[PDB]
């Protein structure tokens, strides 16, 4: 029903599998209840009504917001300009353009969430901290940022909404002389429209 | 009618007005040249389908057609001096031959086995063939220029092109010997067979079913390749490179770019197929490492 | 003057100049520095000269 | 609620302090390295001395801080490679300490003559498959 | 450029060479270049409003920071 | 003025370096119109702040008339979403 | 993956110095794909076992295509029996 | 189900501490 | 030789003159012989393969270990 890795980079079903067992479970109840092909049929809308009401708010973009603030994953949106941050020491191999698929719910919710713009430009930003040369930093954040691009146009955005940029550690939200400030510099950059 | 079948050819003037587009239509043979001479045509061939051979001129095309039926006329060679050309378009079996056809952009549209030769600096834009027909070009200059393929043609170009857009529906087959594009965005259907050598700035591969592109040889800045189910690719990419292997589908990388990024779904396969025995092989860096 | 291959196919190779210099090379052919050009691989993108040097991709 | 991407797990300040010092060290190698190789620009590479070829292409995660002689017979093993030593060993062993991951046979050899350098070098000669270390004549 | 639109998005081309039009410098990052009077104020402008303005080569991102130098 | 007290309370919430006032407004008269009645509008609003006394050595203040929008809606005046006033800062450690 | 936790388990059950992951596969389209392929999977293999830290100094990979099979059954393609990925290694006193 | 790597660096100064170490090695290789 | 069949049985003539034909050494264990290019890189692609080639003379062994040598 959904392989963990990507699922295939192939559409989601939540929908239509919620859909699912809710009418199952609601016409077991109206069989039970009844045991006539009216209660049972009555019982199967009851369970499709719920199913429906329970799948419009799981997909809405409010709640797809919330299950990425739950995981590592901010976002801001100020005006018509929406920002999705993602923590490199979270969703990348440690020093590597390599993608942490562990973190597969976070890359779907994300993937999920710029499903809902299908006309925005999106610009992909990679960011370091200031550990390491000028040559490095510049070279691992465009990795990076390249990895989250590519993953973005596998799962259904095209080549030309997608612009992948690194910089090192020239624009800094937090004070590298400090841990925890050079540790939120060190993140991926989603903008878009 | 009368079968053609019985004389010897025979040679004819026939004086025709300057034109910019040619239809022909049938099964014969066309030569095209340039030169000093005003446009003429000479058609040599039996003298029973002198007359019923039609050759029109309206509105700057030429329709070298058939006439009153068609018995039997296979044999019949229309050589054209002219000094204007704009346009070609063949249909009918035929043999077309031109050579040192200066031009800034122009169209060829070939169908059912025009078997067809260009010897000349011939930059054209656009390029059409119905199908099961082969093309040899030799020569072509252009800043833009765009194929799309619905059968099963052979068609081969020489030259240097700034190739954009390229389609392609049927089981065709096409090969460019240098190309050098800024944007190239290819998309292949059905056991469509596609070579390309140069250089290309951002290379954008879409291959469906069947599909081949051998782009090997055609080092690209950027790569964005995909492929579906059972479809092959070959591709070197120089700077950055982004691949998506469906299910069944084979991508293999001829060059170590600078980053690397690939995916597979289903039984995609992204291989490295280097010769592990240049003496310059690079290995993979920090930024290169990514493990399948 | 120094060579690199912008792109190469079996049978013949396409250079560029130092200065931006295009040229397109033969089996057997002549390109100025370098003399005559006797092979040219493909697989291995390397074209050998006479005057002893390869000149290969740039980096 | 209100957020932010990074939340790590708890860090200790020895921790902390190794990694200032760290950074610092960083800075200060980079400072060094960079005057170094302006100082004197390296001429040659030692792809040279080790030329790669067909199963030096085989690839190897090492994690060593021994001597280098054993790693460097134990290289030459997985490649099938003979292998060979020139010199008397010093006394003082070469001590060497590679920690990689993946990557080629060739590589490995370049990285462990490269931190090997005045006291030891290794050749690598693929037509007679001869992983060869030899001690230098200091001494 | 079109300064205010929504995203402020224009293109400033960049020569090289400190031809006799085109002598004003600009550090985009470690890389400079040189462009003409009114692509030097209106890039200060685009300073002013504090937007980033990446070179791009090929559509590929070079060098961040862009800031006016002599004239 | 209850508005900027809690704008006030907030800033003190925190120890800083230097604060940023910015205004933007949406096109009026002329650009010399927007510009200096941005500026003076974040003059005001920095000189309050700065009366109402926030851990701030500077509070840097500017208007740049409507330069840069947040939004492609602009229709409206003052209730035009991209017509605003921008306090930007960095908590200092 | 949970097969190859219990083979990192296992590995890390011993002391060693160095391991050795080999790829082997059936002939699909030429020896250089096979090859290509079996050192993609020796790779990736020994990057995790690797990463699920085992008590190893070395961990060689490498893949000869199908170049020593163990049976003569060569019918399948990886469900044959020949298309294999070992792991050896000697226990270190 | 895959795990992530027991010596992972998943601490704010441990991330650094071990960034740190990939540049001094580097240097190091460099000189 | 016959390289994956199942068993790899194949066989490989020595010379034990350095012939120009067959000039690239092998040490069969501490007795050494001369083959040509083809067979020098067939014994190589079986030592890649880690299969012993142990040196038969009349059907009775000699030695066991074969490693390539200068060519």
């Amino acid at each position: 029903c959904f392989h963990p890795p990507y699922n295939n980079f192939q559409p989601d079903r939540r929908a239509v599998k919620r859909v699912g067992v809710d009418t199952g479970i609601g016409a077991v109840a109206g069989a039970i209840a009844s045991g006539t092909a009216s209660g049972t049929l009555i019982g199967a809308a009851a369970g499709g009504t719920v199913g429906l009401v329970a799948s419009i708010y799981r997909d809405s973009k409010r709640k797809i917001i919330r299950d990425l603030q739950k995981q590592d994953i901010q976002y801001v949106e100020y005006g018509d300009t929406r920002t999705l941050i993602i923590p490199t020491d979270k969703y990348f191999m440690f020093s590597s353009p390599r993608l942490n698929e562990i973190c597969y719910p976070g890359l779907n919710n994300v993937i999920r969430l710029l499903n809902f713009y299908p006309q925005s430009t999106i610009y992909v930003a990679g960011f370091t901290d200031n550990v390491g040369s000028r040559s490095h930093k510049r070279k691992l954040s465009q990795a990076q940022a390249e990895t989250m691009m590519t993953f973005l146009w596998a799962n259904g955005i095209a080549a030309k909404r997608l612009k992948a940029e690194g910089y090192g550690d020239k624009n800094a939200i937090s004070d590298n002389a400090i841990i925890h400030g050079s540790a939120q510099n060190r993140r991926i950059e989603i903008q878009w429209f | 009618e009368v079968k053609k079948q019985g004389t010897s050819s025979t040679r004819q003037f026939r004086q025709v007005s300057s034109f910019n587009q040619i239809v022909v239509q049938g099964r014969l043979n066309v030569n095209l040249h340039t030169g000093y001479n005003k446009p003429e045509v000479m058609l040599r061939g039996d003298p029973r389908d002198l007359v019923q051979v039609r050759t029109i001129v309206k509105q700057n095309t030429l329709y070298v057609s058939l006439g009153q039926g068609y018995p039997d006329y296979g044999a019949v060679t229309v050589d054209i001096k002219t000094k204007f050309l704009n346009r070609f378009r063949y249909e009918g079996a035929g043999v077309v031959t031109g050579n040192n056809l200066r031009t800034s952009y122009l169209d060829l549209y070939l169908a059912n086995e025009g078997t067809t030769r260009l010897a000349g600096n011939i930059g054209l834009q656009k390029l059409e063939a119905v199908g099961n027909g082969v093309t040899q070009i030799n020569g072509v200059s252009s800043r833009n220029l765009q194929i799309v393929l619905k059968g099963d043609p052979k068609v081969l170009i020489s030259g240097f092109v700034n190739l954009r857009q390229l389609d392609m529906y049927g089981k065709g087959t096409l090969s460019l010997y240098w190309i050098k594009s800024d944007t190239l965005t290819i998309r292949a259907k059905k056991a469509a067979k596609i070579q390309l050598a140069g250089i290309v700035n951002r290379l954008d591969v879409e291959l469906w079913d069947f599909a081949q592109f051998k782009g090997k040889y055609l080092r690209a800045q950027r790569s964005f390749v995909k492929t579906h189910d059972k479809s092959v690719a070959e591709i070197s990419a120089v700077n950055h490179q982004s691949s998506l292997a469906t299910d069944a589908s084979d991508i293999y990388y001829y060059n170590l770019s600078k980053t690397r990024a690939d995916f597979m779904a289903f039984n995609g396969s992204v291989l490295d197929m280097r010769e592990w025995g240049q003496s310059d092989l690079k290995d993979f860096d920090r930024y290169n490492k990514q493990f399948p | 003057i120094i060579y690199y291959i912008q792109a190469v196919i079996p049978g013949r190779a396409w250079l560029i100049g130092s200065n931006g210099s295009t040229l397109t090379v033969r089996e057997g052919s002549k390109i100025p520095g370098y003399g005559m050009v006797k092979l040219i691989d493909s697989l291995q993108g390397r074209i050998l000269t006479s005057s002893g040097q390869v000149i290969k991709f740039s980096q | 609620k209100f957020k932010k991407p990074p939340i790590n797990n708890p860090s200790d300040d020895a921790t902390i302090k190794l990694a200032e010092a760290a950074v610092s060290v960083s800075d200060s190698m980079l400072e060094m390295a960079k005057v170094e190789k302006v100082i004197t620009p390296p001429s040659k590479d030692n792809t040279l001395t080790i030329p790669n070829a067909y199963n030096l292409q085989a690839r190897a995660s090492v994690d060593w801080s021994g001597p280098i002689e054993e790693l460097t017979a134990r290289i030459a093993k997985a490649a099938h490679f003979r292998f060979r030593v020139l010199g008397k060993s010093p006394s003082v062993p070469v001590l060497i300490s590679i920690s990689t991951k993946d990557e080629s046979l060739a590589e490995i050899l370049r990285d462990i003559d490269y931190q090997a350098g005045k006291k030891a070098s290794i050749h690598v000669y693929p037509n007679s498959q001869v992983v060869e270390l030899r001690y230098a004549k200091i001494y | 450029c079109d300064l205010t639109k929504f995203r402020w998005d224009c293109d400033l081309p960049v020569q090289v060479k400190p031809s006799p039009a085109s002598s004003l410098l600009v550090y985009c990052g470690s890389s400079y270049g040189y462009i003409t009077k009114q692509q030097y104020d209106i890039l200060a402008r685009y300073q002013r409003a504090s937007v980033n303005m990446v070179l791009d080569i090929n559509g590929e991102y070079i060098d961040s920071p862009c800031i006016g130098a002599e004239r | 003025y209850s508005l900027l007290n809690e704008i006030a309370a907030f800033l003190k919430q925190f120890r800083k370096i230097a604060i940023t006032v910015t205004s933007y407004s949406s096109k009026y008269v002329s650009v010399k119109r927007e510009r200096a009645l941005t500026l003076a509008r974040s003059r005001v609003v920095s000189e309050y702040l700065w009366s109402q006394g926030v851990d701030s050595r500077i509070i840097f203040t500017q208007g740049l008339g409507s330069d840069k929008p947040i939004t492609s809606y602009t229709l409206g005046g003052d209730r035009s979403p991209n017509a605003r006033v921008e306090i930007t800062f960095r908590r200092a450690v």
